DNA sequence: CATTCAACTCATAGAGTTGAACATTCCTTTTCATAGAGCAGTTTTGAAACACTCTTTTTGTAGTATCTGGAATTGG
DNA sequence: CCAATTCCAGATACTACAAAAAGAGTGTTTCAAAACTGCTCTATGAAAAGGAATGTTCAACTCTATGAGTTGAATGC
């Protein structure tokens, strides 16, 4: 009668993160908060990455985003590319670099 | 004539190589492999490896040319390639 | 350049950032 | 049936951006990239957990990953976002 | 030309390395480049057939190319 | 009250080399080795068993997993010592 | 009657069964993975460690010290690929100088 | 000024193991920083790993875990 | 005539010990001054084997680190190490293994 | 696939820079005792947190019908 | 080179529906707080010797401009 992902204030699933985290064997148990936490630290991500896709699309005349510019709004921001370090974007080419 | 090409080619985002000569050549790799036996191959399966293949080679090639740079030249050869496979340390480049 | 108790063949790692023809 | 993220991805992009679209390759990176956080979370909380010799993964394992996992102010901040999202939870 | 390895002609290595930023290229190069390229494919190819092989199947899927390379330390993201 | 694999690491050594011994230092260092390997494989062959959708880690998975990890004579020289302890443990 | 004798191996295999059962790796184990793990476990340590007394013995020692061990690792190519991002205390480096140096 | 006691004779010795036969003078400076930016991070995967639980000492043990983390295994104080 | 190559013979002596280079006191000082600059205001316990084994990481790390700038300074066609032959290195590394 | 020539690489020598080698000294690290005590390790237990089960509703998840951003071509 | 027109592939919008997740209750288990014990980290003292620091010097190293020999990017078919 009430979603919990509404409790915590949030669009991402909490019910799905907790299933996914019981039949994962990761342990024997699972607290109450960790699928919140989880969820709201992707939602969070997901967030900023989105932001920088679409600034980057608006700088080029574009309304809908395409792979290259996720490739851009990764490559073109310092912690963003250093978590995705060992990751390749498909169709996403390369940066200008003289 | 190279800068215009360089600034083009930096700027898209399609394949490089054919379809045709990566499959023959991805198909007959795997049939060494095993023993004797044909296997199929889903169009999606080799996407993928001349996709990840393709961003390997440019990647390599970046790399090699900033050795070429540190060593005083502008042409590129193939020991920078070996110098810069063996400092990426027999994970990285192989 | 060593057989051990089973005859596998420890080599030394010469080189392997060398295309070889 | 299959499952993924599409429908909170494009939730959250409408909240970002409300007049811009997306493609289905893009979808399918996003998707990927979901995946794989969810993953490393998880797998860093579990080995935690075990060395500690405990049972339970709580909240507190996963922001201790979380500090071990991300970057300085990207780690701050995605800190603050759970705490604050804890908070409003348990305050209904 | 007739051998497969042939097949990757020098107009496209001379468009990678063109994006990769070179400037100058020299001869040598194609034959080096085939032969990285040719242990790349190997090695994935290997750890891919392995995983086909262990389910009973005869038809290489991308999923067992994505877990190959995830497991050899590259991630893909596209073909997921 | 702490396990290690001393006993066996002498008991191997004994077989190869029967007038040489070892300090602690490279006892510290085998056991270290051998938590390490077992560590590798098994979360292989968790994976491997969870890729195909089984509940299951068999011999078959652990065969697997040391195809996929060891280089190649290594790996066959494994393989073939794995399928010799199964067949002479099963005929008991 | 022990496993290990029945199997005809030194390592124990009720040990390596237990710590199976409570890795959390899966729901369920075989009969023969502990066996297999074993097996395999055993001829890694009697290589390694054939390789090490073989490098004491050529060394004029009689005890094995972890020198001996980085030895023994790095001579071998397929042990050295294996243990590539492993770090040995005072295990030393391999003399190797560069051909260009010396005269 | 701790940074300061790491030596240049100490240096040398790192070099000359290394197998390097000549140093310039400005090689001090960055292998300090060098040095500097590796214990730091090392240090605060550390500390995470030792707050973690309820304890005010760092142990071997933390250590190990941390530089496993980065994919560095070491293997004489398990 | 005062000494033809001592470095030859100091890098043969070094290459066969396997003992540490730097002295004790000096880097417990650092690596206290270090994590006290971490946390708030607490002052942290060590034991003597956690630093024993930082000291090892550390040296193993510089050492590895010093063989690959003087590979890259061999190839720039000298035989004198410089600076930027460790942040080149640490550049082609890349971000784990480069810092 | 056949030419080519302007754009490269390579070897050499002179001007300037500098790091290894060495005498001396004294300061700083190392070694042999020495507790004090702050902090870590062990044992119980119980109240709160987590797992297990049946029911019903609601939400993703495919299928189906419309709408439009983006690519191409031609002309100025 | 940019601007305008038109076409169509590829988006968005729109519904049935079935299965997955809350609601509610019941049984299990586990981890933090308290008391006790011990243990090793730290701060101190007395010698001492050898290794770091200063200073000087000179043969060894690098930088750079230049001529001789090689080649690969552009072009047409």
């Amino acid at each position: 009668a009430k979603s919990r992902s509404s409790r915590a204030g949030l669009q991402f699933p909490v019910g799905r993160v907790h299933r996914l985290l019981r039949k994962g064997n990761y342990a024997e148990r699972v607290g109450a908060g960790a699928p919140v936490y989880l969820a709201a630290v992707l939602e969070y991500l997901t967030a900023e990455i989105l932001e920088l896709a679409g600034n980057a699309a608006r700088d080029n005349k574009k309304t809908r985003i395409i792979p290259r510019h996720l490739q851009l709004a990764i490559r073109n921001d310092e912690e963003l590319n250093k978590l995705l370090g060992r990751v390749t974007i498909a169709q996403g080419g390369v940066l200008p670099n003289i | 004539g190279w800068l215009k090409e360089i600034r083009k080619l930096q700027k898209s985002t399609h394949l490089l190589i054919r379809k045709l000569p990566f499959s023959r050549l991805a198909r007959e790799i795997c049939v060494k492999f095993t023993r004797g036996v044909d296997f199929n191959w889903q169009a999606q399966a080799l996407l993928a490896l001349q996709e990840a293949a393709e961003a390997f080679l440019v990647h390599l090639f970046e790399d090699a040319y900033l050795l070429t740079l540190h060593a005083g030249r502008v042409t590129l050869f193939p020991k920078d390639v070996q110098l810069a496979r063996r400092i990426r340390g027999l994970e990285e480049g192989l | 350049s060593t057989v051990t108790k089973s005859r596998r063949i420890s080599r030394r790692p010469s080189d392997w950032w060398v295309v070889k023809s | 049936r299959k499952e993924s993220y599409s429908v909170y991805v494009y939730k959250v992009l409408k909240q970002v951006h409300p007049d811009t679209g997306i493609s289905s390759k893009a979808m399918g990176i996003m998707n990927s990239f979901v995946n794989d956080i969810f993953e490393r979370i998880a797998g860093e909380a579990s080995r935690l957990a075990h060395y500690n010799k405990r049972s339970t993964i709580t909240s507190r394992e996963i922001q201790t990953a979380v500090r071990l996992l991300l970057p300085g102010e990207l780690a701050k901040h995605a800190v603050s976002e759970g705490t604050k999202a804890v908070t409003k939870y348990t305050s209904s | 030309l007739r051998d497969n390895i042939q097949g990757i002609t020098k107009p496209a290595i001379r468009r990678l390395a063109r994006r990769g930023g070179v400037k100058r290229i020299s001869g040598l190069i194609y034959e080096e480049t085939r032969g990285v390229l040719k242990v790349f494919l190997e090695n994935v190819i290997r750890d891919a057939v392995t995983y086909t092989e262990h389910a009973k199947r005869k038809t290489v899927t991308a999923m067992d190319v994505v877990y190959a390379l995830k497991r050899q330390g590259r991630t893909l993201y596209g073909f997921g």
